């Protein structure tokens, strides 16, 4: 049906499967505690991080503009 | 025959595959006879677009391991398939070297014997078959050149065999729009790899906007946004997650600024240096990541956003386009990058 | 030091989707702070092996493999990673004697 | 069978499918299975008149042991592993400490020997998991179930009862308008049940407004007691949450009625403000109960709805003009600016 | 005639988006070398890049919608 | 030049194809300078030659090839055709080796 006749690279699929491990706003609020947590830590890597997730926070506070900007009704 | 009959004329062929002869019964017993409408059956039920009758034909004039799939009397893939005795490999790899045995528009293709073919299928790898390549093939050709699988009288099939089911629905979206508008936009749908089997949705959403929009592009936009869910189960991977690669506002500005609405086209050309300049910005911020999986979107206004695929569709064939509109609820919509300007 | 909370399975999912989405790099930078922060998970450490490996990093996948390997029981996915990072670096016999462990348990 | 020449023997999409796991083919089945979804059906059409449609019920075993997934015309809408197997309740919080231990909703799982001591305590089974979420996709997904030939299907089913009253209505109004309706009408949970009067609203009304917004409102105007039944449980008391007049004032400075669309587009930041001071005024809802309506002005009724559906999107907003007499209108608070 | 296919055959020796950067490696690389030969060679493939140049910004012109 | 000189003797067998010859000529005396293992390239020249009315060069080109690769019984057509281009009784005794290899 889904065209399911290629098996898809059977080591990548294991591989997929090993590294294989939701809400609405548990998210964004999620973003907020750790930008904020992580924005007081003092180690390079924790700072990269704090860096990835004030950039994601913020194009999701430019995709919720664009959000409350378009509307139906 | 007679010299005074006129032409004795014939039409021709819609799809057709010849492939060598010393396979006539080689071959035959062996699948293609239920492969070919397997592959068919799936592909339909997978997209929607009532494909044609396949004609399969024998031919000794070439060589051994040659085949050609033709759309209306005209080659459309060929290819030498190696083939007579050695099965296909498309995740062929430095893998492939580990286990040391000799070694097109698939993936990355190596052939292997079949004395190999125990060993390796111990490793559970790929064992393409005659059968296999060949519908392979086939269904690569059926996937990128269905738009011209959507005719006027394919449409008018489709339209009488629901007849019994929704008399009324037909009736008022005849009214509507015609049959020519009807057909493009299934063809513009079936080009965004969008699955016409669902006729009732679409049907509605004819009605509902094609009082409101007489432009062709608008009106399969608002169509597309009718299919809010089937998207998002579509291209969503994971738990209502969305990967997206967003546009900046003033790189969507810019692209709508040459719109060019003038014989009912709506080309966009704004600049070949200007446009060289965006794709480069899109490289640079999206990246490449082909051998990555998730098949991640574009998500841009809806207003321009076929004009953003066809501006991409040359480099990226894969990375569809979708509308903020076309999005529905419920989504974690992730964004891997801003594309800035 | 700091904590864990909920929090920690963020840090994997968004990993997860860096990992699955081309950013390989972004992807190691989030497991890798997770486990600077909390080194006791063990997801994030399967995760980070298929990161190191798309990101072409051999040598970091073949430590992760080795602590998997040894903190991990049998059936683990941890002989794929070891045969695909050590086959990057060469020593092409260890990654066949991984893979042919792996095929051999796999059967079970 | 498809023969090579045969063109594609078309079929349709089934509208509603359930796939659920196998192994409980004949383990299953021992309550109705075949019952039970008719039954939820019927009482929730009862309760809004939507013509549902009908329901395949497949055994797949290429999947676990108790997944079951509710797909909307094969597409799917709501997928779940059951682990039963293990009876589920869904009031399960630090009382289950108090006794044996272990969507939407408090979600804990118990042991069958535990069920007779905590009937003793005061239960779903898998018959009653499954139909409570075909239930829960069967009225937040109503829209999708109402076509143009739905409509013209219950038309012609009353056809019989009010002949003159639905040859007048389909001389005022089109099909695609009133199918339209009655879609918007459902989104509120409004019960297209009583078709008499909604015909009558709609032979009243559609002479006079041709937008869909305010023709609708006027048909939620016509049901005043249904409304007030509705929503007022207690004896005349109706809890509302007013809103101030110059905030009506603001939203509807936006109403923006150019392309037949008439969306509600202010700033951002407006937006958010007021969405902060509702917030602020009305609270968090989760404590609350009984039910509490929103009441504001008819004009820009749904244009409010549709602003906090993204939060409260439990909250219903009524029209001042949807308000019959006889309701002791309590105001809860006053959303102030 | 069957001679002049012969011709042909004797004479006779990837595809599609093979043709990539390679052209102007190559010309970049004989553009330094000092021999006459080498500099027709160049002089053939920059007059071959700027007929591409100028069929890349057609195409980008009309395009298709 | 691994690649890239499969590059230029698709050029050079395309410019053959049509009608220049002149470029095809010297792509491919540039790669037989670069590389002068691939007597493909020298193949393909010898015909451009041919069709170019230099028949001088051609003779040596195709005595080269007749000399180092007996592998192809069409070293003796250039040759035939290349003294033709100038000694008809040379050119039919070659045209008679190459009947008698094929």
């Amino acid at each position: 049906h889904l065209e399911r006749l290629y098996p898809t690279a059977q080591s990548k699929r294991s591989l997929w499967d090993f590294a294989s491990p939701h809400r609405a706003q548990d998210y964004r609020r999620e973003l907020d505690t750790l930008q904020s947590l992580l924005t007081t830590s003092q180690s390079s890597e924790l700072q990269a991080a704090a860096a990835l997730l004030k950039c994601q926070q913020d194009d999701d506070r430019l995709l919720q503009i664009i959000l409350n900007l378009l509307h139906k009704v | 025959g007679r010299l005074g009959e006129q032409e004795a004329f014939a039409m021709t062929v819609p799809l057709l595959i010849d492939v060598d002869s010393s396979q006539q019964e080689a071959l035959e017993a062996i699948a293609l006879n239920d492969e070919l409408v397997r592959v068919r059956r799936a592909l339909y039920l997978d997209l929607g677009v009532p494909f044609p009758g396949i004609h399969l034909r024998f031919n000794e004039g070439m060589g051994e391991g040659e085949y050609l799939i033709s759309l209306q009397e005209v080659p459309v893939a060929r290819g030498e398939l190696a083939g007579y005795l050695l099965v296909r490999e498309s995740v062929s790899q430095l893998e492939l070297l580990g286990i040391p045995y000799e070694k097109l528009p698939d993936q990355e293709t190596f052939w292997v014997s079949v004395e190999y073919e125990e060993r390796l299928e111990k490793s559970q790898l790929e064992f393409f078959s005659h059968s296999q390549v060949l519908t392979w093939h086939l269904s690569h050709v059926l996937r990128e050149y269905a738009e011209d699988f959507i005719g006027i009288q394919e449409t008018r099939y489709l339209l009488e065999q629901m007849e019994g089911g929704y008399g009324e629905l037909i009736k008022e979206v005849q009214r509507i729009v015609p049959l020519q508008r009807m057909t493009e936009i299934l063809q513009r749908l079936v080009g965004e790899d969008i699955s016409i089997r669902n006729m009732r949705s679409i049907l509605e959403a004819m009605v509902e906007w094609g009082q409101k929009e007489k432009d062709v592009v608008q009106l399969t936009e608002y169509i597309r946004s009718s299919l809010k869910r089937y998207i998002c189960y579509k291209y969503a991977n994971g738990n209502n997650i969305l990967p997206a690669y967003l546009f900046d506002q003033e790189v969507e500005e810019k692209i709508r600024s040459r719109v060019r609405q003038t014989s009912a086209g709506s080309y966009l050309a704004l600049d070949p240096a200007v446009t060289e300049s965006l794709l480069e910005q899109v490289r640079k911020t999206i990246g490449d990541l082909s051998q990555i999986q998730s098949k991640p979107v574009l998500i841009v206004s809806m207003d321009i956003r076929r004009y953003v695929r066809k501006l991409i569709e040359s480099e990226y064939y894969g990375l569809p386009v979708l509308s903020y509109q076309e999005l529905t609820q419920q989504i974690n919509i992730q964004p891997l990058g801003r594309v800035c300007l | 030091i700091t904590l864990t909370k909920r929090q920690q399975e963020f840090l994997l999912l968004n990993g997860w989707l860096q990992l699955q989405c081309g950013h390989a790099e972004r992807a190691c930078i989030l497991l890798d702070a997770l486990l600077t922060l909390n080194p006791e998970h063990l997801a994030g450490r399967r995760c980070r092996l298929v990161a190191l490996l798309n990101n072409n990093q051999g040598e970091r996948a073949e430590k992760e493999a080795q602590w998997l390997i040894s903190h991990d029981p049998l059936q683990a996915g941890n002989w794929l990673c070891l045969s695909r990072a050590q086959q990057l670096n060469g020593d092409l016999d260890k990654a066949r004697h991984a893979y042919q462990h792996y095929l051999e348990l796999k059967d079970h």
